[PDB]
């Protein structure tokens, strides 16, 4: 599309060498590799895990639709690897009952962590703040409370399917099960950080872009040695909304927010059903649920007749009515 | 049957008789003497469900031999057993701790999820004509559809359990699952 | 206050409406007619939800609850009691969410800044209107906006979801969901690489742009560069909002059953119907 | 980069016998289809 | 035994308490620039005071 | 249930997932897709 | 006719002649395998007569009132 | 033969094999232990004529239950 | 018509090629896998007129 | 044929061959541990007389 | 790229090799449709 | 054997072997642990004679 | 690249490798339809 | 990279230990075999 | 890096730690199999 600066509208250029000191070095800063993607000892380790992991999966629901390649794509988003049943709890399923299930999520979690390690060492390598390595562990963090939450409940079968479908199919019925997770104040408080992040990378990258003429766009600088750039975005929102950041700090505040989505939503789940079993019965306890006027009435002989009864068992039968 | 039809249920020269000249069973009149039982079953004990609308023949039939809607034994976990010889679809915790009365899983709770879109299609309604969603175990907060819905499912398996399933030895192997 | 290099950029001019007449400050604040606009709607409306409290059961912030009137009135304004207030509160709303972005381009013109700012501003703008002013339009009645309240509304979300059974299986819905979460990765992803080459391990140099240029490459595979990730930042936070805005105004003006029956036209394709 | 009119000429000659020996193989596989089972 | 306060309440204000310092540290950085304000009757901090501005140490190459 | 019966064989479903007969078998009954929600039958050499 | 590879590139329209002919046979085979008269793979083995043929009109007063099938 | 490690680097060469070996290792045995014959730690203590055989029955268990009791 | 590999790379069409065939043969086995008739990890040990066919017309 | 090693680069083909073999084999060991005839941890020990085949039972 | 000698040698394998597998398959097809006929 | 610490810096080495004997060492305790014989936390103190067996094949 | 004589000798390997693998995976077949034919 | 001498030095480890690791696996499925065979 | 006789230095105490781990393993599992044993 059409932009509002000339950079790359035409007259792009070609550094036919490489540039480092379109094209790449091959070099080092310091004693990093420069030239390949990088992935050492953790990243290849982490590809063959993760892998697996994802063949697992594939193939698991290839299976599900009878090893059928029209159906295995017709029907791929509804295909799901799923969790053990609720019965054993804890321990190991059968293998087409769960098996799969745990293996490809222990394979899967290797692999991811594996990938924080490789992050971890190439930011050091680069001579780089751990910044990045700790804002991937906050998505980590929110990841391993669909292991420890359905640990923490006892069961296995309490996890995530691995499917399109099928995993929203379980973000409804958690809510459900758990009396509606909008009473769940630190999903509310992800909800407020989810939205806060969209909110600052709209309200920067417009900033950025609207001083990007004056060499906005090039923040390093920008932090070093303030240009008038940093100078109109600082006045900007402090003519707009009182306060500014700075052109560093801006970077904090969007760093905090993204990291704080996941932190609260982590905490939230762990709450789920090991502190708080109905959230919105929670709600009513501390005051959250505002008052609509009542939609019916039971009777005393109704409340006893609509009691229900908590789900049970499946009939392992199929009875014959003769009589 | 459709209008003046006798001869789908009965040998057109013996009404009273409940065999053709071959002695072979007139199975349509015996399964359709059942379903008067059955109709009368229906107006007479669930007027909470049916109320002064009712029902006759035309409401399944609706002109033709085969209703809408007719299924059989299949998985063991198919939710429309909640009509026949299953009971309890409850999930919630009626309380702010959890504890040992209720261990229901999300697998059951997507298992209720399952039935109540079946439910919902079944009248062309969504879940807010039966919940406020905010606490689908709240009555106070649904409407009153709600109650006629529950005795719906009682009456359902009455109906099921009493009268149509036990006419297994009735009808002519076609007709069976 | 001032900021200590402030004062030389406090100059007449880039006003869209008023002259000099609005052209200063109030403290930090920069006034100007569309700031006197914001200030007329923002008391109004926020006295009426006051009002909308005093006037409702509780004082409990959570629990006040400014709801919209029933679906009979139609297009007309209810008695007030019975949601023509929360008719009123939406007219001051929109006065004060279209007064605050015209007075954005104000500033950004008196400073010699580009449009961005306020059409960014724009799509939230747009998604508000589309829940309170488009969709309640093409249904037919006002009632059908959201209420104010800050877990009543929440209620809200959660039936309009429901009318449609299961409210994830709405396509628009999983693309806005898509731009949501890869927003919050690439600022994490952002945030991360400058703030780590502004501050690296103690008793090491101020890194470069070049190192952030290798290291994003090291993420992604490609070089997105500077300009890039702030253009993609802003496409991802403002798409979010346009396909939020396009997946509501779909749900129920256009489609009113389940959403997963809607998926019934992938598994009828021809090639394998 | 270019095509001469002369190399041109020799292309289109195994451009026709191609096409025109796919259509054969496709003639043949249709009537041995019509004979299996026709459409009409 | 005590029936209000629970497990989920008591996290709520642990995050309240670690929320409003990480606004305080967040205001402090963002002063590192344009601060203190010039008014009439003097210089101005804010609240909370900022963070002193920021020396950076450039990399060498003879 | 005090005890778990097996059902025959042709009687478990290939889909594990909880909703997949409201979710998709609801509205998809294409033929050879409906054969492969359940397992095949299956028997001992000796018996056939 | 040759010219006509004068004023287009035979690079390009031999690869953009082979794409379109695959994707046109897969679209046609997949099309009848999905088919039930043609879904061959199963009841290739059927005779012409025996192969399923899709329904007709009603052909006939469109009104008829039924009798069971036999016990 | 040994020609292989001046076409590869050995460095390289033993980490994915290292990784591609635990991998099938960790695969075989959990494959092992949710069999119902091979499931050692619940039943290693079993003779070989006690152990299980047969049992390929997909829903060897109730997919849907109530969890187990949680005190 | 060896001069077709003066227009095309060699190299890439025969990778191009090789990377058809593979794929092309997989689906081929796995329709057949998953179909009644030729479901031969199960069935294979049938003889040909013990196997599955589809249904037929409905006889008059 | 040795020529073929020329045209490509060895190091990447037989990378490429090790990757389709070991992700073949794979899934052919999968989908037959799927199967019931060759579910061969569980009933690997059946004589080939009683191990299942895919056919219903006779007499309907 | 290719010299028309090149051209020339190439095209040679590449056809044996192409009605090679071909031949392959033939037999393939021989061997399934003796065991199970598809017509 | 000694020359591998050339081609391998002992510094990453000795690093990577501490972090995967701690990962599998947890592992196999939260095997255990979640296990029916072995969860000795809750059943420590009952005898070898006591302690649970999976079941005994039936073989039907 | 590598020398024509370089790319005969890597042949050779290629060629034995390959040999060797088909020569244990027939085995491997043979005992497999030994313990259970699969036609 | 490396020298052919070092390459030589390096296969004579890589091979033997790759024998040695396969004779340590043909004895702990000669223990599995006897313990519980799968044939 | 390492000198080579750095690496014989450094390879002697990681074999005797390996040693040390295993023995101590070792006893770890007779204690364990005298508790309760896994066959
Ligand atoms: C939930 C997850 C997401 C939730 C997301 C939440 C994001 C929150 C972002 C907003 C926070 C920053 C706001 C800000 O700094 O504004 C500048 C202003 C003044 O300081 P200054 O700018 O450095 O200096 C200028 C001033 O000294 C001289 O200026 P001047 O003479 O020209 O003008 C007059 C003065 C008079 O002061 C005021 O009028 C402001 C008084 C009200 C401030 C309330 C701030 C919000 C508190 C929120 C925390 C909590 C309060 C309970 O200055 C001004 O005119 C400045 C006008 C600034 C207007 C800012 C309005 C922001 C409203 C935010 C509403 C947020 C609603 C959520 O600052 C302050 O007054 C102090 C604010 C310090 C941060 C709050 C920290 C609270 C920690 C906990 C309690 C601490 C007790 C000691
Ligand atoms: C009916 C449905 C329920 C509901 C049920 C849930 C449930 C259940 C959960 C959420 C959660 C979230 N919900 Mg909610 N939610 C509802 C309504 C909403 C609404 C709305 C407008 O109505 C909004 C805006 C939200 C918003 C949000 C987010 C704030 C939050 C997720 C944060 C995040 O970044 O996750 C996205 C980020 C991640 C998932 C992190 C992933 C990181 C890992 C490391 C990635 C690994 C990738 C790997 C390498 C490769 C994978 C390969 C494949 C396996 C093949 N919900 C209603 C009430 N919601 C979560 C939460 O935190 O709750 C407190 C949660 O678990
Ligand atoms: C480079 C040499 C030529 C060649 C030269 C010959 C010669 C010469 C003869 C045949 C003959 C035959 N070839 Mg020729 N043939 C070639 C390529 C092929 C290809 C192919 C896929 O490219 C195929 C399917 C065939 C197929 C056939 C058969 C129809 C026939 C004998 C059986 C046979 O297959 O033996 C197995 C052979 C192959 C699979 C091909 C590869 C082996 C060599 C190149 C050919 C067999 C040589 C034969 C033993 C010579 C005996 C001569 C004595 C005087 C009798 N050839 C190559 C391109 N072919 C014979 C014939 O016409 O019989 C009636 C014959 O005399
Ligand atoms: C702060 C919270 C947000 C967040 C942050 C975040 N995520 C991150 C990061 C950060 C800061 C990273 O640095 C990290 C990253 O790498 O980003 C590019 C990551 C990441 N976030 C990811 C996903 C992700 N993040 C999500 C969300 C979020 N991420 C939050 C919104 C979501 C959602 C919303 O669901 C997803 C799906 C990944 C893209 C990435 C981590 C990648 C990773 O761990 O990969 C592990 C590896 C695999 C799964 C294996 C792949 C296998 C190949 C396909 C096979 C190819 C063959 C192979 C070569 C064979 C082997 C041969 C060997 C010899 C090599
Ligand atoms: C592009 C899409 C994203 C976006 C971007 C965005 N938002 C922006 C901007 C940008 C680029 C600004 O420049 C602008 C700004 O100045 O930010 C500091 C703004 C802004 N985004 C805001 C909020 C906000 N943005 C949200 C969302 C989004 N913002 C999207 C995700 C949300 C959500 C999802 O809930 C909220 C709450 C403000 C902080 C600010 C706009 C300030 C403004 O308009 O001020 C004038 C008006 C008032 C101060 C008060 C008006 C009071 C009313 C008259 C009465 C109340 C009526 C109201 C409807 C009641 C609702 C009650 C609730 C409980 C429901
Ligand atoms: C087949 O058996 C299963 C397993 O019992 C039945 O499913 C039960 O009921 C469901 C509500 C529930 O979902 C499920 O968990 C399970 O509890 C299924 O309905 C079929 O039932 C018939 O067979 C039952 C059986 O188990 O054999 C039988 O039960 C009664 O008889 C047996 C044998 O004497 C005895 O063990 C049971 O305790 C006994 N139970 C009761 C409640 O009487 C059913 O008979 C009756 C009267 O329930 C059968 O039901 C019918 C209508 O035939
Ligand atoms: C069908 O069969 C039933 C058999 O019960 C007949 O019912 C009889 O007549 C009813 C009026 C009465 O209520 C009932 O108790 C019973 O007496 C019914 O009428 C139909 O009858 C025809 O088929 C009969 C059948 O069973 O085959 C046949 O009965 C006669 O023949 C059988 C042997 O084939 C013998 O067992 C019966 O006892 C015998 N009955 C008599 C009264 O002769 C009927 O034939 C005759 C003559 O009645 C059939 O009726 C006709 C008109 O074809
Ligand atoms: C469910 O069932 C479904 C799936 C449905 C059924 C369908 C299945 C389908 C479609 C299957 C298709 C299979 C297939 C298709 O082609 C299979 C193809 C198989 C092939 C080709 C195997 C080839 C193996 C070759 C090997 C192992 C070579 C090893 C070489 C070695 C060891 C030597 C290395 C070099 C050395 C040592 C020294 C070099 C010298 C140097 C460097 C010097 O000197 O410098
Ligand atoms: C799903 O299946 C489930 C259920 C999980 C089951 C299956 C499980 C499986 C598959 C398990 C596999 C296990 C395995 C596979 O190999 C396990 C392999 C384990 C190994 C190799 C362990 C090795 C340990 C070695 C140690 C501890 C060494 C310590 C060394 C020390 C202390 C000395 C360091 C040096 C010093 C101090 C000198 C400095 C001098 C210097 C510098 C100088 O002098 O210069
Ligand atoms: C031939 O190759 C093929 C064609 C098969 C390759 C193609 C594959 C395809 C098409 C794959 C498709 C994959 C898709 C579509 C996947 C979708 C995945 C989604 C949407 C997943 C969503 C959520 C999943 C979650 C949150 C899962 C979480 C699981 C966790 C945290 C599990 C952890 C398990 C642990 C830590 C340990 C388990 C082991 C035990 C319990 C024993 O502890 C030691
Ligand atoms: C070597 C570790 C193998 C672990 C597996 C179990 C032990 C099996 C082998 C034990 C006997 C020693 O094994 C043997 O060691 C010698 C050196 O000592 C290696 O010898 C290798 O390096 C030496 C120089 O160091 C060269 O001169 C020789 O040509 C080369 O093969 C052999 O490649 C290996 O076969
Ligand atoms: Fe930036």
């Amino acid at each position: 599309m059409l932009e509002y600066q000339n950079l790359f509208t035409r007259v792009q250029v070609r550094t036919v060498p490489e540039p480092g000191i379109f094209s790449y070095l091959a070099g080092k800063f310091g004693d990093a590799q420069i030239g390949p993607i990088y992935l050492g000892w953790a990243g290849v380790l982490s590809l063959i895990f993760g892998f697996i992991a994802i063949e697992i999966i594939g193939l698991n629901m290839w299976a599900s639709v009878g090893w059928d390649p029209v159906e295995f794509i017709r029907q791929l988003p509804w295909l799901a690897l799923e969790p053990p049943p609720p019965q054993y709890g804890l321990r190991v399923p059968p293998l087409n009952q769960g098996g799969w299930y745990l293996m490809a999520g222990f394979f899967l979690t290797v692999s991811i962590i594996l990938w924080w390690i490789r992050i971890y060492r190439r930011a050091r390598a680069l001579q780089m703040g751990s910044h990045l390595p700790w804002a991937f562990a906050s998505a980590i963090f929110l990841y391993s409370t669909f292991f420890f939450q359905p640990l923490l409940v006892g069961s296995w079968s309490e996890m995530v399917p691995f499917g399109i479908f099928p995993h929203l199919d379980w973000t409804s019925a958690f809510s459900i099960r758990y009396g509606n997770l909008y009473y769940n104040p630190f999903h509310a408080l992800s909800i407020a950080f989810l939205y806060g992040s969209a909110v600052l990378f709209a309200m920067h990258g417009a900033t950025i872009l609207a001083v990007a003429r004056m060499g906005g766009e090039r923040e390093i600088e920008q932090i070093t040695d303030r240009g008038t750039a940093a100078e109109r975005s600082m006045l900007f929102w402090r003519w707009c909304m009182g306060f500014n950041a700075t052109m560093e700090s801006i970077h904090r505040w969007a760093w905090w927010f993204a990291v704080l989505t996941t932190f609260t939503g982590g905490i939230g789940i762990l709450l789920t059903g090991t502190v708080v079993d109905n959230w919105y019965l929670w709600g009513v306890k501390h005051g959250l649920v505002a008052p609509y006027p009542a939609q019916n009435q039971l009777t005393p002989e109704q409340q006893d007749l609509l009691r229900g009864r908590y789900q049970g068992t499946a009939p392992d039968s199929f009875p014959s009515y003769v009589v | 049957a459709g209008t003046g039809n006798c001869a789908y249920c009965h040998n057109v020269a013996a009404f009273q008789d409940d065999t053709l000249p071959n002695g072979k069973p007139l199975y349509t009149k015996i399964v359709a003497r059942r379903m008067l039982q059955m109709t009368r079953n229906i107006n007479g004990n669930y007027s909470q469900h049916v109320k002064n609308t009712g029902v006759t023949c035309y409401t399944c039939h609706m002109g033709k031999p085969l209703p809408n809607g007719l299924w059989f034994y299949s998985s063991q976990t198919d939710y429309l057993r909640h009509y026949l010889d299953r009971d309890g679809a409850r999930v919630i915790t009626q309380g702010v701790a959890p504890s040992n009365a209720n261990r229901s899983s999300t697998k059951q709770a997507e298992w209720t999820y399952a039935l109540m879109i079946s439910q919902s299609r079944s009248l062309g309604v969504n879940c807010t004509y039966c919940h406020n969603t905010r606490q689908f175990a709240s009555w106070r907060e649904a409407p009153p559809a709600r109650v006629t819905a529950y005795h719906g499912i009682l009456m359902l398996r009455d109906v099921n359990q009493n009268y149509l399933a036990p006419l297994q030895p009735v009808y002519p192997a076609v007709r069976l699952g | 206050a001032m900021l200590s290099f402030e004062k030389k950029y406090r100059v007449r001019g880039g006003t869209l409406i008023g002259g000099d007449l609005f052209d200063f400050w109030f403290g930090p604040f920069y006034v100007g007619f569309f700031g006197v606009t914001t200030i007329f709607f923002v008391t109004l409306g926020t006295l009426l939800c006051v009002w909308g409290a005093a006037m409702g059961p509780t004082w409990n912030l959570w629990q006040i609850n400014i709801a919209p009137p029933d679906l009979k009135y139609g297009l007309g304004l209810a008695p007030l009691r019975e949601g023509g207030l929360w008719q009123i509160i939406t007219l001051c709303a929109l006065g004060a969410f279209g007064s605050w972005a015209l007075r954005q381009a104000e500033i950004a013109r008196k400073l010699g800044m580009g449009m961005h700012i306020p059409w960014a501003y724009g799509g939230a703008i747009l998604a508000y209107t589309t829940l309170v002013v488009i969709r309640p339009f093409l249904l037919g009645a006002w009632g059908h906006g959201f209420p104010y309240g800050i877990f009543s509304h929440l209620d809200w979300v959660s039936n309009v979801g429901y009318q449609y059974l299961h409210f994830h299986y709405n396509p628009a819905h999983m693309i806005a969901v898509t731009f949501f979460f890869t927003n919050c990765l690439a600022l994490a992803m952002h945030g991360s690489l400058i703030l780590s080459v502004t501050n690296p391990p103690k008793g090491t140099p101020t890194g470069t742009s070049e190192q952030e240029n290798v290291f994003f490459r090291d993420l992604l595979g490609y070089s997105i560069g500077a300009i890039g990730i702030h253009r993609l930042g802003l496409f991802l936070a403002v798409g979010a909002a346009v396909w939020s805005a396009i997946c509501i105004v779909i749900s129920g003006p256009f489609w009113t059953q389940g959403w997963p029956e809607w998926w019934n036209w992938w598994l009828n394709l021809p090639i394998w119907k | 980069g270019g095509m001469t009119e002369e190399e041109a000429r020799r292309f289109h000659g195994y451009m026709v016998t191609g096409t025109l020996g796919y259509v054969v193989v496709a003639s043949v596989a249709h009537f041995l289809a019509w004979s299996w089972r026709p459409w009409f | 035994m005590m029936e209000y306060i629970d497990g989920a309440q008591i996290a709520l204000y642990a995050f309240w308490l670690f929320f409003f310092g990480l606004i305080i540290y967040l205001r402090r950085e963002d002063k590192r620039e344009g601060y203190p304000l010039e008014s009439p009757q003097g210089p101005r901090d804010g609240w909370p005071k900022g963070a002193p501005k920021k020396t950076y140490v450039h990399r060498d190459h003879g | 249930g005090s005890s778990y019966q097996q059902a025959p064989i042709t009687n478990q479903r290939r889909m594990r997932g909880i909703m997949i007969q409201s979710t998709l078998w609801d509205m998809d009954r294409k033929r050879s897709a409906t054969r492969q929600r359940y397992y095949p039958a299956s028997t001992p050499a000796n018996q056939l | 006719m040759h010219r006509i590879w004068l004023m287009y590139d035979p690079r390009r329209v031999m690869v953009a002649l082979v794409g379109f002919l695959a994707v046109l046979a897969l679209v046609i085979h997949f099309v009848l395998l999905s088919s039930q008269r043609y879904s061959w793979i199963e009841n290739g083995t059927l005779g012409a007569d025996q192969a399923p043929v899709g329904a007709s009109a009603p052909a006939a007063a469109a009104e008829m009132s039924p009798l069971p099938p036999g016990r």
